[PDB]
């Protein structure tokens, strides 16, 4: 297209490209040469100095930097070529037609279409920086689902992005609710039938988008109770032990490979999305330490042509064996020894994932700082799908959590309680209230300067008939 | 029909477009038509047609900005065609020109666009540009970008956006592409191989399936350094429209292992999945050097994918192939076959009109004063290619910035405008450049031009018509050859003493059939046996070949021909089409010493005795050396040419140089004391008492035996 | 197939997992076919490659030739254009041992071949491909072809005064109106440059005892020399005496050796190789 393709992206991508994200440096005590005139230790800082990264203990390097490197890499202006895409998704899947005079796969290949030997190696930059929980209880409820139940949970964890100050060209994202989809947890693991899982989640992030969320990763609990008199949990996930066993990262792969992120700069338009997963496990003490990772973009290419499986050993991934339609060629994972030489071996049979995965630094908002949290909700009417436990969304509870502070006034407190994200689903659902009141229903608890927005609420004849209702039920 | 003549549009609207009444009828257009104008460089405009009679029939007014914007001048022919179906632009962004702003405070949309396209309706294309006049100022922009693309009508309704940083007039001026056949001159043989060997296989596609065939993809270009070559590519890709893709050799040889690999496939895709395309592949010489450089795996990982790209792209896609290399052999031999760089063009020094094309193309925005004399530049400039012409141009400039600096003040950083006008570039300075010329294409043998008839050769008409039969006949009528199934003779080897001209004979030969001309000097022949130079005899035959009808020339031959060279030699003439219009002419002072091997049937078999000169070729070759001298009037060089019995033409030559030193010493003597516009016959007879012989007798003796015996030895 | 510089193309250490891959998959699928192109690039001779990749390939391609020599019906076919080019530890027992020689074709060949070629292309009523076949002398197939590509594109351009390049599209009777003349032809060839002489190469020869004068006895004692060894080796097995193996032509320069040579290189019907003086 003789040029950068042209499409719409996030906000963030757009700013951050604006910025070119220079540290400068002052004259330094080497130098040689007058006030004016710079020679080479005293010039600006590329973002995506490697130095600069492990000097200061970052493990990648803020995947928009690593654009910038690609970019500066070719690419000159005003001649030379007529724009090359920088960025382009690995796929590993045999071209189904070729036909330089052979017939399809099935029977028959040349050397031009045949899938060449895959190097593993650890990627180098992440798309996410840092996962944000903006306040204790969104997680605090979660665990006290395990606490309660004794069982592990999964759920889906909806916010956006932004970016982040702390690390040049980076991006967080802030998570602002979790949505607990139906499954049946156990002691040792979790199932879920995967088809009802996405029907419900097509609409609930439809309603989450017409509230201004969006499905930013996903969560799971793996713990376990240690002998100590109060709460210890093992840490069975230390440089010793895996990290992530197959099974999770697999799933991981393809959840990252169903959530494209839009980019300006591939042929395709996507490339690595912006997914991220969270896994609770305990860290080196009893605490309950929270963890972030993401698998990386060969990884997440890798399970789209199958190729890879689970191991009965927990750090190890199983690799398959080629057929009709599923071509695997040779895979080497490039390591390096203490000599400071790379060393390719082949690992057919398994191999672990340590090279499939880039790890996250999770955190939690300053406390002395502004507070810009959607929902200041959380400890109210029970989440979604708590079947198993007490926990159960319907009239009663409706009746006992959200009917005197309605039935009398002082909108300061009806506020806090009407901006909780399992109400506004809850009360969706019912679809008692028409579509444009709770569109403003919405919009008054996901925003300021809401008083106006309130009274014509409360106004509506929809909440009228709502409470009438709510009072008569038992 | 729609070809209406360009004039100066009165309106000072971008988009609008009077025409005559009379082609409005014969186009059926009407009053406030929207139709697309077309003029050069494929430039597209869409302007708003208004009926007026004032201009004559057949011819169409446009203000400048159209004018400029479509690349054309006034009295050019413009095609009008009907757009009917032009939407409304959703959204166009546009921003200004940097230097046009400076000074404006405020909002410029609402100061000049609000009011410019509020009830107006103008149509606007990328790559536009309009110029709005408010208040005291004048103000251009750019179509930056339009929604729908790639051009639409501006309604009220239409959003604009102004918001964005300034552009740089600089780059549009000093990235001055989209260079047509206009910008090039003095090569228009090559021009047109490349014109008919690339557009029509683009263009006109349907031609081949007609016709059945498939068309030649490969094409290598090369010659001496700094001929051209990128311009030449660089204008075709433009003129044709395609999507080029200009790849760089040093560019690529500069990435990190495994990256080279990797652009190279990209760009390849990318042209594949554009088509049609026009790959430019500059300086190959430094990805596929020849086998005997560098043997590194980096170095041959490059070379093979590039060979697997290029035999992997034969298909139904529009894709052709262009490579510049400085000379043909340095390019890896498995380069040259078929399903690849096939077909050679071969780029050479220009003749005199050619460096005159060249300096009016480079000397158009000089402020050149008016003592110019082009013409005498062209003259005086011999082996000089484009880009020492476009050196001597800077230098002769810097020349005159050196002699007007007087009048400047170098500490103050602001120049009066005065002198700024002053500043013109003189005869003088383009001397001066001149002399400070560093010509280097004649370094090595290159393709050249000659002009040389049969005027500069006295006598010698037996000679000039073996010549004539031997080689003018098989190039002008090989048809009877073919009727009487005779094989066209080769070459032919000129033996005699030295001075007697054989040059001047090669070239006029060369001249005659219009054949290019190459030379190898004894020197070059030796550097070619110690293996020191440049190039090798079979890149000399590479070269004839692609430069056909060519005339190559061997000069001393006696000193290689006294062996590694003579072999090479022999087997390329043996290897070299019958048909191939190519001669070789050998030169030598002792034929008896070269191999008998060359003498052979099938090779220099052909022997040509060169005579020293006659008295009136002597008479001849004097008044032709004397041509533009001015002499002594009733002056008469018969009794000089009577006198100078035996002597060769360089004796003659001696004698008139020495004549002319005399006549300046004199001039200058007489200026210095201070006249003497001409030669007086005192100074020829000066120079005649040191005339000398350049021949002995017992030379000429040995050169009429030989003769008398290769005679004999066809005498029964 | 297996191309020889596609392989070479790939980075270190990925040039011989596609051999090992390539073979695994010919030898699953059975019977198979490896056409393992341009054989040289991936094993030159040994002096020219030093380097350890370019070892360590020719050492991959011979331990799966080696390992191939089995049950299995998979053939290995491979082409270069030197013969000693190839690394020589490829031409052993249990590898590339059989080989097939190709040679420039004679004047029956360049026919079949301009026929081949020469068969979508409107070509004109004035057209004797016998006399462009007889004249055609050292022209190998991609010579031919590349030798009605000119034709054709010398025809177009002598049509193009007709032609308005300026507009996308041309007049459909122009288009249809393309016919190849036997001068385009005759221009091709004078444009043309065949190369395959400036090597050594095997080709035929049609000369009889009837193109040179002269020289009854040495015409019999030639035909006494290689003739009835080649006819009748029964009789010579009979006698028990091996036959002669060469010959050696003296005389003054310019009475035809070439014409003897050839003439009994025809009798035989045995293909001939010459080697120039310049050689
Ligand atoms: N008609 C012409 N022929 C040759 N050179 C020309 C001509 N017109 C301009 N030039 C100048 O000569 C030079 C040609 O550069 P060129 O040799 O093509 O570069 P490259 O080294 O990439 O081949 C440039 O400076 C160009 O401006
Ligand atoms: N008709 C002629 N016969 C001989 N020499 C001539 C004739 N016309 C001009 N010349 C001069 O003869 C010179 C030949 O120079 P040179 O090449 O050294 O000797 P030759 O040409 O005999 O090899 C040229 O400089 C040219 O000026
Ligand atoms: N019987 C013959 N005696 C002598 N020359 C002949 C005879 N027949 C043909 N020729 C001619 O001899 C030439 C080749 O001569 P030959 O002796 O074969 O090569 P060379 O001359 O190199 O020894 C050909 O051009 C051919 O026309
Ligand atoms: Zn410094
Ligand atoms: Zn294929």
């Amino acid at each position: 297209r003789y040029g950068p393709l042209r499409i719409k992206e996030l906000a963030v991508d757009e700013e951050l490209e604006k910025e070119d994200g220079l540290i400068p440096r002052q004259k330094s005590k080497l130098c040689k040469h007058g006030d004016r005139g710079m020679c080479e230790y005293c010039s600006p800082l590329p973002p995506w100095d490697k130095e600069y990264h492990e000097k200061n203990k970052i493990k990648h390097i803020s995947f928009h930097s690593y654009l910038k490197k690609l970019n500066e890499n070719a690419n000159k202006k005003e001649n030379g070529s007529s724009y090359i895409s920088p960025l382009s998704e690995p796929d590993f899947r045999i071209n189904k037609r070729c036909h330089n005079g052979h017939e399809p796969w099935p029977r028959g290949i040349c050397s031009k279409c045949q899938p060449s030997a895959i190097t593993l190696q650890q990627q180098e930059f992440r798309m996410v920086d840092h996962v944000e929980f903006q306040k204790s209880e969104i997680i605090n409820e979660f665990i006290q689902a395990w606490r309660y139940t004794g069982m592990q949970r999964f759920g889906y964890m909806y916010g956006s992005y932004s970016k982040y100050d702390n690390t040049p060209l980076g991006i967080k994202a802030v998570v602002e609710a979790i949505y607990e989809p139906p499954q049946h947890d156990e002691q040792d693991g979790l199932t879920m039938d995967v088809e009802q899982v996405k029907n419900e989640m097509l609409q609930i992030d439809r309603q989450a988008q017409e509230m201004g969320l969006s499905r930013i990763g996903l969560i799971f609990t793996d713990l376990s109770d240690a002998g100590a008199g109060d709460g210890s949990v093992f840490c069975k996930r230390h440089k010793d032990s895996f990290f992530l066993s197959s099974l999770e990262v697999i799933m991981a792969a393809r959840h990252q490979t169903r959530h494209p992120n839009v980019s300006k700069y591939s042929e395709q338009g996507f490339f690595s999305s912006k997914f991220v997963t969270c896994v609770i496990s305990g860290n080196l003490e009893g605490e309950i330490d929270i963890s972030s990772y993401q698998v990386s973009t060969e990884a997440e290419a890798l399970v789209t042509a199958d190729m890879i499986s689970g191991s009965t050993f927990p750090s190890m991934a199983y690799i398959n064996d080629t057929t009709d339609e599923r071509y695997v060629p040779e895979i080497f994972y490039m390591k390096s020894n203490e000599y400071g030489i790379t060393v390719k071996e082949n690992a057919k049979p398994a191999f672990p994932v340590d090279y499939l995965l880039v790890t996250l630094t999770h955190g939690f908002p300053n406390t002395d700082t502004e507070t810009n949290s959607k929902f200041v909700s959380s400890t109210g009417f029970p989440w979604s799908n708590r079947q198993a436990m007490g926990q159960s969304q319907d009239y009663q509870e409706l009746k006992k959590y959200l009917f005197n502070v309605a039935s009398s006034g002082d909108f300061n407190l009806l506020h806090e309680k009407i901006s909780n994200f399992h109400l506004l689903l809850y009360i969706n659902s019912l679809q008692i209230l028409s579509p444009d009141e709770w569109k403003l229903l919405i919009e008054s608890a996901v925003k300021n300067e809401w008083e106006e927005s309130l009274l014509k609420l409360v106004s509506s004849a929809g909440w009228q008939t709502l409470v009438m209702i709510l009072q008569e039920s038992g | 029909d729609n070809m209406l003549l360009v004039d100066d549009a009165i309106n000072d609207d971008n988009s609008v477009i009077a025409i005559n009444s009379n082609t409005m009828d014969k186009l059926e257009l009407f009053r406030g038509d929207t139709v697309l104008v077309k003029g050069k460089k494929r430039k597209d405009t869409v302007l708003i047609v208004l009926i007026d009679d004032e201009l004559e029939d057949g011819a169409c007014r446009i203000n400048r900005v159209v004018r400029n914007n479509l690349r054309i001048r006034l009295g050019d022919l413009v095609t009008i065609h009907p757009c009917p179906d032009i939407k409304y632009a959703t959204r166009i962004s546009v921003l200004p020109i940097a230097d046009t702003i400076e000074g404006i405070t405020g909002n410029l949309f609402d100061v000049f666009l609000k009011p410019y396209f509020v009830e107006a309706y103008r149509p606007v294309r990328k790559g536009d540009h309009f110029v709005v006049r408010g208040g005291m100022r004048q103000v251009e922009f750019k179509v930056v970008d339009v929604e729908p693309e790639e051009y639409a009508v501006v309604a009220q309704d239409t959003i604009i956006h102004w918001e964005g940083e300034p552009i740089n007039r600089e780059d549009e001026e000093n990235n001055m592409n989209e260079v047509g056949y206009d910008d090039i001159g003095g090569c228009r043989k090559q021009m047109a191989q490349i014109r008919e060997m690339v557009e029509l296989p683009l263009r006109h596609p349907q031609l081949f399936k007609a016709i059945g065939i498939k068309p030649p993809r490969g094409v290598l270009m090369y010659g001496p350094p700094g001929t051209g070559k990128t311009l030449m590519a660089r204008a075709v890709a433009n003129e044709t429209g395609a999507f080029f893709f200009l790849i760089n050799g040093p560019e690529v040889m500069s990435k990190m292992a495994g990256e080279s690999e990797s652009n190279l496939r990209k760009a390849f895709e990318e042209a594949e999945k554009n088509a049609p395309a026009i790959i430019f592949i500059d300086e190959i010489d430094s990805i596929a050097p020849k086998r005997d450089k560098t043997n590194g795996e980096v170095e041959r990982r490059v070379v093979s994918q590039l060979l697997t790209l290029m035999d992997g792209m034969k298909a139904r896609s529009n894709v052709v192939v262009i490579a510049a290399t400085n000379r043909p052999n340095s390019i890896d031999p498995a380069l040259r076959r078929f399903g690849r760089f096939d077909r050679e063009v071969d780029i050479g020094i220009p003749d005199a009109t050619g460096r005159l094309e060249v300096l009016r193309i480079h000397t158009k925005n000089m402020k050149l004063a008016d003592d110019v004399d082009l013409e005498a530049l062209a003259a005086e400039t011999h082996g000089y290619v484009g880009a020492d012409i476009a050196s001597l141009c800077s230098e002769a400039a810097m020349q005159q910035i050196r002699e007007k600096m007087d009048l400047i003040d170098l500490d103050e950083d602001e120049i009066d405008a005065e002198v700024l006008d002053s500043l013109g570039v003189t005869m003088d300075n383009f001397r001066f450049a001149l002399g400070n010329s560093n010509p280097s294409a004649l370094r090595e043998t290159v393709v050249e031009s000659v002009n040389v008839t049969w005027d500069d050769v006295g006598g010698l008409d037996e000679i000039k018509e073996e010549l004539k039969e031997t080689v003018e006949y098989p190039v002008l009528h090989p048809d009877q050859y073919t009727k009487f199934g005779l094989s066209p003779s080769k070459g032919v080897l000129f033996y005699g003493p030295p001075g007697t001209g054989k040059t001047l004979l090669a070239k006029a030969v060369a001249t005659e059939v219009s054949a290019n001309f190459i030379s190898v000097k004894g020197p070059e022949l030796l550097s070619m046996w110690y293996g020191e130079s440049e190039s090798n005899i079979r890149d000399i035959f590479d070269k004839a070949r692609a430069a056909a009808p060519t005339v190559v020339f061997l000069d001393e031959l006696d000193s290689i021909a006294k062996d590694r060279v003579v072999n090479q030699l022999l087997t390329e003439m043996d290897g070299m089409n019958a048909k191939k219009n190519v001669f070789v002419i050998g030169a030598t002072n002792r034929p008896d010493q070269i191999d008998p091997a060359i003498l052979r049937p099938g090779r220099l078999d052909q022997l040509i005795y060169v005579p020293l000169p006659d008295e009136n070729a002597r008479l001849s070759i004097l008044n032709a050396q004397l041509r533009k001298t001015p002499l002594e009037p009733g002056l008469e060089l018969t009794a000089i040419a009577k006198a100078t019995q035996g002597f060769s033409g360089a004796d003659l030559l001696y004698i008139v140089q020495r004549a002319a030193k005399y006549a300046i010493k004199d001039s200058i003597e007489a200026h210095r004391q201070h006249p003497v516009p001409y030669i007086t016959k005192e100074h020829f007879a000066e120079a005649m008492k040191t005339a000398k012989r350049s021949v002995s007798d017992a030379e000429l003796r040995r050169y009429e035996a030989y003769s008398q015996q290769m005679k004999a030895s066809r005498g029964q």
